[PDB]
RNA sequence: GGUGAAAAGUACCCCGGGAGGGGAGUGAAAGAGUACCUGAAACCGUGCGCUUACAAUCCGUCAGAGCCCUCGACGUGUCGUGGGGUGAUGGCGUGCCUUUUGAAGAAUGAGCCUGCGAGUCAGGGACAUGUCGCGAGGUUAACCCGGGUGGGGUAGCCGC
RNA sequence: AAGUCCAAGAGUGCGGCAGUGAGACGGCGGGGGAUAAGCUCCGUGCGUCGAGAGGGAAACAGCCCAGAUCGCCGGCUAAG
RNA sequence: GGCAGCCAACGUGUUGGCUGGGUAGGGGAGCGUCCUGCAUCCGGUGAAGCCGCCGAGUGAUCGAGUGGUGGAGGGUGUGG
């Protein structure tokens, strides 16, 4: 029992009980989001058709917010004395899926 | 995150193709395809996820137009001077073998991967072949209709 | 005021070559041969930060026309009827589906093939 | 309740004095010269 | 954790590497092949060497009360120590340097019952 | 230039001809023993983990199996919004600064480290830009009196 | 006369600040050259590099497509 | 999803529209070191320097965050 969501503009598999790493969206942790449907997979059949990906909901409960690993950005260019430094970390939300 | 072969998830099969009137460049194309296992949908460029291909009949291959007599085959030994030049006709009527070898080492990855991948092609010239223990299953080359 | 240089140059120094840490010769123990290569490094992965996604796509749609191939049909064709039958799957999903669910890939070639027209050589 | 602590300038009375040739990061190598000329190295005469 | 004895001797005036080619023989070996071995390998760096091996057998023997039989060489190693600066005269009344090594060994002994 | 609080500068025993060392004692410490506070980097090893002897390379980055160690839930190892060290194997990949239209250039400089090394300074000098007080007025120098930066000082200065 | 008119950050004047006055390539109109040079000298509200990151032509500044605020193991495309 | 500049409306800083490649060069805002002023504080129950680990900032970085050496001085703040 596993299905695609949609979230972010982005795409992923995710099964019961999963927890997956998703773009920040504007939620209080502990609290609970519906989703749409890209894909619905049970065992031996699929539903792929776009009226019964509407139909499906699935359910997540948001868990935490959290800054990704720092990354560092040097634009350096050779014979010219351009150098440039620039440091990034992203946020990122941890859902963990109920229901599908 | 996406799927990568693990240490043992890898699987080898045996296949052998017969090389009677089959066109040197379609054959050796299916057969490096093949061997790097673009036909599994668990390909992964950094490991070889092909399978063993063996070829028989290796002096029956066929090719087109006049370059039996007008095509050559080059190496040079390492000498100044030490270029020397035989053809088709000469290379089968010498060493059958070595023609599909190098059709099918030019077209592998010319890397350390594409040579650890030319490892498991086996190529004989007569219609025997010893690895009859493995049980292989022939193959032949189809295309799909669209 | 004299400030004579204790300091201020240790600390840049070092945190160079920490972040320099891991290579091999002089180039993990010796500073001017680090600030260089490092900032190679770096330029590195700033380029490759763009080149991964390119390279990532071209193992999902080689995945993606084995299974195809393996299921008797053409990438382009399939991507056609898939768009076609209006289906939005990204081909990280049907990658994983072709690692995971046959099934799956059966259905979704069933589904292209019966979204494809009658004549492809059609003038429409 | 001032103290000698609580002494400010106006703002925008103080102005960064400017560090010329003090690393590339914002003036570097030609400390504002530019490249190779008699500006570069002296002056030239105001007449 | 073994009972354990050091011994070294700084300041000889060897070098460095032309006394370690003697003492990677010496490594891992119980201390009367060790002894064999440094009478028997002609090399002025053997000298220096088999007296730190006697005289680190002496204090095991003696501080701790060991039995010599079973003693063998734990870890032995030579570091390069300050070098005596000279100059020497060479062609074209043009001056060279002299950099004069000398050398430190370090030698500690375990005891490990057969 | 720097032992230490003071020479209390290591009695005595042992290896060694001595140099040198190990204990025992001094001392808070001898990882403070006179080559003596703190002791880094270039430098020279030892031991441990991993890799490498079909392998063509500005030596790294992006993926990435395996091996080793570690942290929790679950038993003999298996996952988990895991880290750590190594990395076999594939994609990409032509050091830095100068001076140049043009450099990986087979153009210049650097063997390496530790420090030293470059728009600073004076004038009732001048201009323009922010800031502060008075205002048709704005103001002082030299100099006099207060162990003190304060008070006096209309000679001049700049627009009206 | 209209159009961007929560701005091109458009024009003109004045004031404070330095750089530049060694260009190169390609397409156009040309001179010299032998319609030779990767040649030289011009013109270009020409473009590019200089002072530009990416993809394509094997590599290759100047040709072709296209303007790198940062990140994504997302989709549609230009040249090819 | 986030940072940053310009602009418009309204407010006692939210919303909305654009822009953000850049050498010489111009403008704006900052980090760190030494030395002084003061309100004060830390420190033999271990300061500075030394060598790591974990974190956090868009940057020069920071941590009154801690581990092993060291045994005697330093710091916040606003200023110069
Ligand atoms: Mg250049
Ligand atoms: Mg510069
Ligand atoms: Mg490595
Ligand atoms: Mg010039
Ligand atoms: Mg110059
Ligand atoms: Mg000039
Ligand atoms: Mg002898
Ligand atoms: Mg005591
Ligand atoms: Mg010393
Ligand atoms: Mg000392
Ligand atoms: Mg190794
Ligand atoms: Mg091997
Ligand atoms: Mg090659
Ligand atoms: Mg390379
Ligand atoms: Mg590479
Ligand atoms: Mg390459
Ligand atoms: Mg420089
Ligand atoms: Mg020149
Ligand atoms: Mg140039
Ligand atoms: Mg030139
Ligand atoms: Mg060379
Ligand atoms: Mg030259
Ligand atoms: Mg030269
Ligand atoms: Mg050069
Ligand atoms: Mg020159
Ligand atoms: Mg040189
Ligand atoms: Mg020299
Ligand atoms: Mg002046
Ligand atoms: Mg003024
Ligand atoms: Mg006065
Ligand atoms: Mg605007
Ligand atoms: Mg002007
Ligand atoms: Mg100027
Ligand atoms: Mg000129
Ligand atoms: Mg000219
Ligand atoms: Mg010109
Ligand atoms: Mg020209
Ligand atoms: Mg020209
Ligand atoms: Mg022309
Ligand atoms: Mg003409
Ligand atoms: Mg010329
Ligand atoms: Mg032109
Ligand atoms: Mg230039
Ligand atoms: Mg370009
Ligand atoms: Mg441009
Ligand atoms: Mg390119
Ligand atoms: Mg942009
Ligand atoms: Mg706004
Ligand atoms: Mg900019
Ligand atoms: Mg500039
Ligand atoms: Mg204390
Ligand atoms: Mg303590
Ligand atoms: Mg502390
Ligand atoms: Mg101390
Ligand atoms: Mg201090
Ligand atoms: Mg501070
Ligand atoms: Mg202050
Ligand atoms: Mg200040």
């Amino acid at each position: 029992t596993y299905a695609i969501v949609k979230t972010g503009g982005k795409q992923y598999k995710v099964a019961a009980g999963d927890v997956v790493k998703v773009e920040k969206l504007d939620s209080e942790p502990g609290a609970s989001v519906s989703l749409p449907v890209a894909l619905v997979v049970d065992g031996a059949n699929v539903t792929s058709k776009a009226d019964d990906l509407a139909k499906v909901a699935v359910t997540a409960e948001v868990l935490e917010h959290t800054k990704g690993p720092k990354i560092r950005i040097h634009k350096f260019k050779n014979k010219t004395g351009y150098h440039k430094r620039q440091g990034h970390r992203q946020q990122l939300t941890v859902l963990k899926v109920t229901g599908i | 995150p996406t799927y990568t072969p693990k240490a043992g998830d890898t699987t080898r099969s045996w296949y052998v193709i017969d090389a009677s009137d089959v066109v040197l460049g379609r054959l050796a194309s299916a057969a490096a395809t093949l061997l790097r296992g673009k036909h599994k949908p668990t390909f992964t460029p950094n490991v070889d996820g092909g399978d063993f291909v063996i070829v028989i009949n290796a002096d029956k291959i066929a090719v087109s137009g006049d370059k039996l007599t007008k095509k050559f085959a080059y190496r040079h030994s390492g000498y100044p001077g030490g270029l020397r030049k035989r053809t088709i006709g000469e290379l089968l009527e010498k060493h059958p073998t070595r023609v599909v070898e190098n059709a099918i080492i030019g077209m592998l990855p010319h890397n350390k991967l594409g040579r650890q991948i030319q490892k498991k092609l086996k190529v004989y010239a007569g219609p025997d072949h010893p690895h009859a223990a493995q049980q292989p299953i022939p193959f032949e080359i189809k295309q799909v209709a669209q | 005021a004299r400030v004579k240089r204790a300091l201020n140059a240790q600390k840049k120094r070092r945190t160079v070559l920490k972040a320099s840490k891991g290579y091999r010769g002089q180039r993990s123990r010796l500073y001017r041969k680090a600030k260089e290569q490092q900032l190679h490094s770096l330029t590195y992965a700033y380029r490759d930060r763009r080149a991964r996604k390119g390279e990532f796509r071209k193992l999902w749609i080689s995945r993606i026309n084995a299974a195809a191939r393996a299921n008797d049909i053409t990438y382009n064709r399939l991507i056609q009827g898939l768009k076609a039958a209006g289906v939005e799957v990204d081909r990280k999903n049907l990658a994983e589906l072709a690692v995971s669910d046959p099934a799956a890939f059966t259905a979704l070639v069933d589904v292209a093939r019966a979204a494809l027209p009658e004549d492809v050589n059609a003038p429409s | 309740v001032i103290k000698l602590h609580d002494l400010k300038p106006a703002p925008g009375e103080k102005k960064a004095k400017t560090r010329v040739g003090r690393g590339e990061g914002s003036k570097g190598k030609t400390a504002g010269r530019g490249t190779k000329g008699t500006k570069a190295r002296k002056n030239v005469p105001v007449m | 954790e073994f009972p354990s004895a050091t011994a070294k001797a700084r300041y000889v005036r060897v070098s460095a590497t032309k006394a370690r080619r003697v003492i990677d023989l010496v490594r891992g070996k119980s201390v009367e092949e060790a002894l064999d071995i440094l009478r028997w390998a002609p090399q002025a760096a053997s000298e220096p060497v088999a007296k730190v091996i006697a005289s680190a057998a002496a204090n095991a023997q003696n501080n701790e009360g060991l039995d010599p039989s079973t003693l063998v060489v734990a870890t032995v190693y030579a570091d390069e120590g300050p070098t005596a600066k000279r100059i020497r005269p060479r062609a074209q009344g043009r001056a060279f340097r002299i950099r004069k090594r000398t050398s430190h060994i370090t030698v500690i002994v375990e005891s490990r019952p057969p």
